């Protein structure tokens, strides 16, 4: 599904802002 | 998980920073 | 430095383009 | 690490992948 | 809601691109 | 607004422009 | 300068998730 | 309409950085 | 086209590289 | 040079939202 | 200005809040 | 090329037309 894909694009970005120097895992559905 | 909670709800800087490391 | 920071934004984006449904990790330190 | 090694030299997309789950 | 969060997020960087040097003020609903 | 009208239909660069400063 | 145009693109896209419904202002000069 | 011209955004990166030196061709409907 | 096939399902890379000269 | 990797992914947005439904090409070599 | 204190140097998310309406 | 004339030194929205089809 498309849209759920465009969300998560920009859900990492704002997670590499916030989480900064600690970093982040992004595991999707 | 984060696509369920934040792709329904515009989600804040404190709730993104729940799944940093 | 300011340009390492612009990198590591495109490097998310493209790790989420790359992995797909097995998503990634982004680990700078 | 990926900053180090990507950011350096661009990073074709299988090198991309080394940093996938 | 997000869609609306989404479509802000392609709307600020078309004006960063539009405006230039005049810069610009964004309000959202 | 700029959500209201550039959201529901696709706002060419002088649309666009009239947000300026 | 292109770099100083290239960091203002993600300090826009910083801006309006860091600050949401409060909305932002950019004025480079 | 909105959401397509939004997808399109996201496309055209995918494909920059899937074709890489070899370049596109971006034509919407 | 690309918008038609590529924004009504998620398009892997190789789809993705049919679009490429 | 990964600058100008970057630079490119700015390009082809830039593009995107300039050229509109006419499209564009974006041929670095 | 922002660019001439955050484009030289990383700005906080903090930071970032000083321009914000 | 784009490249050469375009992130060597910053292109208007105009000159960035040049590449439109
Ligand atoms: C954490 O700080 C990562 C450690 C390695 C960082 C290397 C950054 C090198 C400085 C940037 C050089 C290129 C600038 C255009
Ligand atoms: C308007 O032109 C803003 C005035 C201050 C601009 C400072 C830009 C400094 C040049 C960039 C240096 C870093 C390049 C990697
Ligand atoms: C294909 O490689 C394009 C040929 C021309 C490339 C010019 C790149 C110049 C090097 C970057 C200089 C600016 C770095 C901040
Ligand atoms: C991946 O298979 C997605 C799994 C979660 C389901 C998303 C869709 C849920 C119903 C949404 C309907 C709105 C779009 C027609
Ligand atoms: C913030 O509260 C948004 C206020 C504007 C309303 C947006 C939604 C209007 C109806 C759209 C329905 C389509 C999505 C189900
Ligand atoms: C440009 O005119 C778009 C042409 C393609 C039609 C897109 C819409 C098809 C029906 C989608 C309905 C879902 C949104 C209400
Ligand atoms: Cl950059
Ligand atoms: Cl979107
Ligand atoms: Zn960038
Ligand atoms: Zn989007």
């Amino acid at each position: 599904f498309v849209n759920q894909h465009l969300c998560g694009s920009h859900l990492v970005e704002a997670l590499y802002l916030v989480c900064g120097e600690r970093g982040f895992f992004y595991t999707p559905k | 998980g984060i696509v369920e909670q934040c792709c329904t709800s515009i989600c804040s800087l404190y709730q993104l920073e729940n799944y940093c490391n």
